[PDB]
């Protein structure tokens, strides 16, 4: 059942990542803005099962 | 983690700077002056025209 962690995960990441995007498009003439940015990594691996 | 919230602006600027006027302020109320008795003394002149 470990699916709902893994979707929801995915969904919470995608809207940190899209609000990074929406954070740029404000900014994009902003005088010294940097390119600002967001980063991904795998979930620790349990030896659950098979 | 880091985040932002976006763009705003701060304030309105004007490109004035108050020292080149003042000096064209003396240099062009001394410049009519002149020019002002320049415009008179030919009319004293011009009833000498002929």
């Amino acid at each position: 059942s470990s699916l709902i962690n893994h979707a929801m995960s995915g969904l919470n990441a995608a809207q940190a990542a899209l609000n990074t995007v929406s954070n740029n498009i404000n900014n994009y003439n902003v005088a010294g803005y940097t390119r600002q940015t967001t980063i991904l990594a795998q979930a620790n691996s349990t030896l659950g099962a098979g | 983690g880091w985040i932002g919230n976006g763009v705003y602006v701060s304030g309105v600027q004007r490109e004035y700077d108050a020292f080149i006027t003042n000096q064209l302020r003396g240099a062009q109320n001394q410049s009519s002056g002149l020019t002002t008795r320049y415009e008179q003394m030919s009319k004293i002149d011009n009833l000498l025209a002929d």
